[PDB]
């Protein structure tokens, strides 16, 4: 307390200093999206505002007299107008093709720069940019499943040399199916963490849209954007939202959604080659999927995430009880035997609830009795709401 | 008005009336009750007697009682009431006075809040008291002999250390330290040594050392001695211990710091003790983890470049560094450990110099097996390969001390070779092999090279870098004498050459971290001409205060940074920016102030001023990939100034050196695509990828270990050698002297946590690894790790994560769970 008076004097002087420092340094405000003044190259911006002129985005439609020395280009300037223009002197004639987006000026509308194809911002955000914090070491009881998943979606990209030499075309699709909590998305999250190619996450509910032809359109732009990369991965979590089997119920039952599935089926295996995309589908209801989608060439590998066995459940218990402050003699083999048909999600809850019984008792170490009570609360007491009994019939 | 409050308000008159009577019969019962009256409200911390606050003017009636007659009992309790009243107001020379003159009973009897006020005033008047007032501190020392025991009794121990610190009497703290609170005082005091200035730096360090020595906590006592750089104390600390198991673990810390101790044969277990500190078993221990962590497989630079996901002599030289950096200290590689002649000859000009030297970096710390592979390239007729191998000699012994040195034998007869390249691989290699040794035989063999007439400026600077690295932080006057002697003999024109910049660095390294030992050297530097004298004195002055945090020293460096020149005159400006990093790096608080200043230098500074900011970022946070710096370095990666562009990209890899950051590698891969058409920029990009994946994520370049409190002089020497050389990245790094990047080998150490048994065999147990938490202040048991995970011991700890044993089955010898640690079975466990 003898320094309480001296603390506030230097604290207030400090707070006055930051307020003083920010006065000369600047960076106050940001509501208009202003960068800190240390990054202001105002000399270049003034030149940029003059030397670099703005360019209107237009789409080339038809090239007239491409063979001759006077090739005229018809452009569609979005909602503005249509113009027959010629190329600029700084762009090669072979760099502009019909149907591609171009940048045109506001005076003579001459094409100045070819542009990337238009892609829905929603589809762009569907690509993964921060890899998840899940590795293959966090998945227990899925050894054989994981090798099959890696050798299709991870190995060919990592070491492509061992497939071209033998004339091998690796499978370009994997379907992960199993009851909820079995680890379908967990293994996919492990794939994204390890993969170095582009990973796109698609949820089947994201492909359901208000207007007619959107879900097919978003699939088209999804694969169009995936094809602009040397290697790509598309994850379709809960494909059964749009992957349901086609049917005719008199009325237009699920006609629009079926078209979205048909477009996805067309991109996977149609007239045109798909590219270097390896798709990954996860669903807890594989019985509802369309037969054409469940066909090799679209879903070549069908990896089943069945309920873990005794060895697998013991492995999952160790994974989730790795960081627990457990006792010395916790019989995890016994715990795995007390939940015969239990998902890995239940085992995680058992581990979490086991520490909850100890935290409730103000104990810093969870005994084996807490895990025994956790199994009764999770595996037994919560067995009324278990999704396993109904979903094993679907898988 | 409460009646009980009015009852005390009555005592302002009737009790004073009892003290107003001439007879002393009524004095004692009133004063004794008055003395106890204060304790009535003292029992509650918040409750204070407000009627007593109205008795302050009443002291005039009591003025004669406590002053004008005998001090037996009349003044005794009369003054103490004023002392409690002196707590309320300013109390300048009053609150202490009545307690000093009045009753001298147990101090805590008047309250914890009263003594806390009293203790603070003790230090206040102590500064006021002069030398002639030594006859006034007799009762002052008595209180501190009782205040300190009271503070530690009620866990208010951090307040106690504060009392002795202000009065400069921290000497008497150790006598009263108890078993239950030794850890709190030392941890508190050691945290204070990074902010108190000289001479109280050592004094607080020695006093904290005394507590550890008395309490038989030798391993932590040795850490304090190493921070003090007291070689005699290190001898005394080591030999005093009779527990050889503690001594074996202690020898690891000396080896990790690179400090060698010459033991006597009479000391028991002499053999293993020298082996442990010499790091001869480091190669096998490091290889043991590699087999355990199933990452022994070699990595080609293609696996790092990952060009199949992307939508020349310099290219070949870049991949030589990437191959060496990624497979550093491993002994196996698919590109050079195989038949590398096709790859080795793919490089050209000096590209083969670093490529041949890169071969020894895969064999780092493997002196026996590594020298078995270089011999093939040692007989090459092409001049670059042999001297590149000659430098690869120094790498293979770097960080290891051999009882008889192989490297000197392979390099002694090539320091005076007629061809300059052959020397170039000799002195630079010889420097890395014995960096931080201060050994006279090599220095005497290395010294005349600098003064050689045929010795070009390139090798002369290399000689300064080497001899500076051998005698780093030793203030060896012999190396000092020649470095000055070469400097002023040189002509003014050749001082324009940037290879002369290495001469002050060698001088600076020789006085690394000494501080006040440069004024005699700075005196000699005034004779040297400008602008090199401006460059020379700045370099040595910065190196003198390296890892000190002296705010006074960094005050002058920004004064150099304030005056901007409209290049040739501002050559010394780069070191000044690099100076802030070298001084503030000591502790975290000083370090991240530097980032804020580093932002303004990148903003208001001149090109030459801002060309050194990225290197300062690399120095301030080497192998610590924080997002603020990485985002900062990313923004200036594509800078208009080419040097800032190269320097930022190198710093980005340097900041995440050996961290294997997945996010950072993506930025470099993106940077590779952007700078694909720029050969100069792309070379730094490839260099950063190799450093990012240095040792496949198992090597660090950070100079600080032992919970980031103990500084390795060897590591900074390699750190300084590369970064100072990067002030001229165009001519040195991008030119013909890119071998200087091998100075980073002197700083290459494993991010290690290996638990050994008492017989030194591996002992894998469950450990908790998580971000370090400051636990100064808060009493009880605070957690030192947050967001932790449980792993087996053979795990890699990046910057800023501590390690705690998950169970209590084993008792660690050192509280610091870093490097090689010996575990002892807990007798309490399995009771
Ligand atoms: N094999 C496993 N090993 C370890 N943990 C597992 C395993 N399977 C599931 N879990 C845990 O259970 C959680 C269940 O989520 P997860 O994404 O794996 O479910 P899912 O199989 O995709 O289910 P749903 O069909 O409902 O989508 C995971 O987040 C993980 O923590
Ligand atoms: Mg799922």
């Amino acid at each position: 307390s003898t320094y309480s008076r001296q603390i506030k004097q230097v604290e207030d002087d400090i707070q006055q200093l930051l307020k003083k420092i920010n006065e000369l340094t600047g960076i106050k405000e940001s509501d208009t999206g202003l960068a800190p003044p240390a990054l202001w190259d105002l000399a270049a911006d003034k030149q940029t505002l003059q030397s670099e002129q703005p360019l209107q985005v237009a789409r080339c439609t038809k090239i007239i007299n491409a063979d001759s020395e006077d090739p005229k280009y018809i452009i569609n300037v979005k909602q503005f107008a249509k113009f027959v223009v010629d190329l600029s002197d700084q762009v090669a004639p072979t760099d502009i093709e019909e149907g591609m987006r171009v940048g045109v000026d506001r005076n003579k509308y001459q094409i100045h720069i070819p542009l990337p194809p238009k892609i829905d911002p929603t589809v762009t955000m569907m690509q993964v940019e921060e890899k998840p914090d899940v590795t293959y070491s966090d998945v227990g009881g899925c050894k054989e499943q994981i090798e099959k998943l890696r050798e299709v979606v991870e190995t060919p990209l990592l070491h492509p040399e061992r497939f071209v030499n033998l004339g091998i075309e690796p499978p370009k699709g994997v379907l992960l199916f199993g009851p909820p909590g079995t680890g379908k998305t967990l293994c996919a999250r492990a794939v994204a963490n390890r993969t170095d190619a582009c990973f796109i996450r698609v949820i089947g509910s994201e492909l359901v849209q208000k207007y007619v032809g959107e879900g097919a359109r978003m699939v088209r732009e999804l694969f169009e954007m995936a094809r602009t990369k040397k290697a790509c991965l598309i994850f379709f979590d809960e494909i059964d939202a749009i992957g349901g089997a086609r049917f005719d119920d008199g009325a237009g039952g699920d006609n629009e959604v079926q078209r979205t599935m048909l477009e996805l089926i067309n991109q996977l295996d149609g007239f045109d080659p798909r590219g270097n995309i390896k798709v990954l589908m996860a669903t807890n209801r594989p019985d509802t999927l369309d037969p054409a989608l469940m066909r090799p060439g679209r879903l070549d590998r069908k990896i089943e995430f069945s309920l873990p066995d005794l060895e697998g459940r013991t492995h999952i218990f160790k994974i989730h009880a790795r960081s627990m402050s457990v006792e010395r003699d916790i019989r995890f083999e016994l715990l795995a035997r007390l939940c015969p048909n239990s998902t890995g999600a239940e085992i995680r809850s058992v581990c979490t609830e086991a520490g909850m019984f100890a935290i409730r008792a103000r104990r810093k170490i969870a005994t084996e009795k807490d895990f025994l009570e956790a199994v009764n609360k999770v595996i037994k007491s919560y067995a009324k709401f278990s999704a396993t009994p109904r979903y094993m019939t679907y898988n | 008005l409460s009646e009980e409050d009015k009852q005390l308000q009555d005592e302002l008159e009737m009790l004073v009336e009892r003290l107003g009577e001439k007879d002393t019969s009524l004095y004692r019962p009133a004063l004794e009750e008055l003395r106890r009256q204060i304790r009535s409200s003292t029992t509650s911390m918040t409750s204070v007697p407000k009627p007593l606050k109205f008795l302050r003017p009443h002291y005039g009636k009591l003025k004669e009682i406590y002053e004008n007659m005998a001090p037996g009992e009349n003044k005794r309790f009369a003054a103490d009431i004023i002392s409690v009243l002196a707590m309320t107001m300013s109390g300048e020379r009053e609150c202490l006075k009545y307690r000093l003159v009045g009753s001298q009973e147990e101090l805590a009897s008047w309250g914890h809040e009263y003594v806390r006020h009293l203790a603070g005033e003790v230090a206040k008047e102590w500064q006021e008291l002069d030398d002639a007032e030594k006859v006034q501190r007799e009762p002052l020392l008595t209180l501190v002999k009782e205040i300190v025991p009271y503070n530690m009794a009620h866990n208010a121990e951090h307040e106690a250390c504060d009392l002795l610190m202000e009065i400069e009497q921290v000497d008497m703290l150790e006598k009263d330290i108890d078993e239950n609170a030794y850890a709190k005082v030392c941890l508190y005091l050691t945290s204070c040594v990074n902010y108190v200035p000289e001479p109280e730096n050592s004094a607080l360090l020695r006093c904290a050392l005394g507590v550890f020595r008395k309490f038989s906590r030798f391993p932590e006592a040795l850490r304090l001695a190493l921070m003090l750089n007291d070689m005699e104390l290190v001898e005394d600390i080591f030999t005093s211990c009779k527990d050889v198991v503690v001594q074996k673990q202690m020898a690891f810390m000396l080896g990790r710091h690179g400090v060698f101790l010459e033991l006597s044969e009479d000391v028991e277990e002499y053999e293993d003790l020298t082996e442990i500190m010499s790091n001869v078993q480091l190669n096998s221990n490091f290889l043991a983890l590699a087999r355990e962590l199933d990452i022994m497989e070699p990595k080609v630079p293609d696996d790092i470049y990952k060009t199949h996901l992307e939508n020349s002599a310099r290219m070949n030289l870049a991949s030589s560094f990437v191959n060496g950096f990624v497979n550093a200290a491993f002994g196996q590689d698919k590109l050079l450990t195989d038949d590398g002649n096709k790859w080795l000859y793919k490089n050209k000009d000096h590209g083969m110099l670093s490529a041949a030297a890169s071969l020894g970096m895969i064999l780092l710390w493997d002196v026996d097996g590594g020298l078995t592979q270089i011999d093939k390239y040692l007989y090459s007729s092409e001049d670059y390969i042999k001297s590149g191998a000659l430098l690869a000699c120094g790498i293979v012994n770097s960080g290891v001390r051999n009882e008889c040195d192989p490297a000197l034998a392979l390099l002694s007869d090539y320091v005076l070779h007629n061809s300059n390249t052959m020397r170039l691989g000799s002195i630079f290699g010889l420097g890395l092999a014995y960096a931080g040794s201060n050994r006279e035989d090599v220095l005497t063999l290395l010294l005349p090279v600098m003064g050689d007439s045929k010795s070009s400026m390139e090798v002369a600077g290399v000689t300064a870098l080497a001899c500076g690295m051998i005698a780093v932080g030793s203030c060896n006057g012999d190396v000092t004498s020649t470095i000055l002697q070469t400097i002023m003999e040189k002509s003014e024109t050749e001082l324009k050459d940037t290879y002369a910049r290495w001469l002050p660095l060698g001088l600076g390294l020789n006085h690394l971290g000494k501080g006040e030992a440069i004024e005699a050297i700075l005196a000699a530097l005034e004779v040297v001409s400008e602008p090199f004298r401006s460059f020379a004195n700045t370099l040595v002055d910065v190196c003198a205060y390296a890892g000190s945090g002296n705010v006074l020293k960094v005050q002058q460096l920004l004064h150099i940074c304030s005056e901007h020149f409209d290049a040739d005159m501002g050559a010394h400006q780069g070191v000044a920016v690099l100076g802030i990093a070298l001084i503030a790096m000591g502790e975290e608080i000083g370090a991240e102030m530097a980032l804020r200043t580093f932002g303004h230098l990148l903003r208001y500074g001149e090109p030459t001023l801002r060309r050194a900011v990225p290197l300062a970022l690399a120095l301030i946070s080497v192998s610590n990939p924080r997002l603020n710096i990485l985002d900062t370095l990313s923004k200036f990666s594509h800078d208009a100034d080419p040097e800032v562009s190269y320097n930022s990209i190198f710093a980005m890899g340097m900041v995440g050196s050996g961290t294997n950051n997945a996010r950072l590698a993506a930025m470099l891969r993106q940077l590779a695509q952007y700078h694909a058409k720029d050969p100069n920029n792309l070379f730094m990009v490839r260099l950063a990828q190799g450093l990012t994946h240095l040792g496949k994520g198992t090597l660090t370049l950070c100079p600080y270990h032992s919970d980031r409190q103990l500084m390795s002089q060897v590591a900074v020497a390699g750190l300084l050698t590369v970064l100072v050389s990067f002030l001229d990245v165009r001519n040195i790094i991008l030119g013909k002297s890119h071998y200087v990047l091998y100075g980073l080998v002197a700083a290459m150490q494993p991010r290690m946590l290996v638990t050994f048994d008492e017989e030194l065999r591996p002992l894998p147990v469950s450990v908790r690894v998580g971000q370090a938490v400051d636990v100064v202040g808060q009493a009880g048991k605070p957690k030192t790790i947050t967001g932790f995970q449980t792993h087996t011991t053979p795990v890699l700890l990046a910057h800023g994560e501590r390690a705690e044993l998950a169970t209590e089955e084993f008792l660690p010898v050192t509280p610091i769970l870093e490097g090689f640690v010996i575990l002892r079975k807990n007798p309490n466990y399995d009771l």
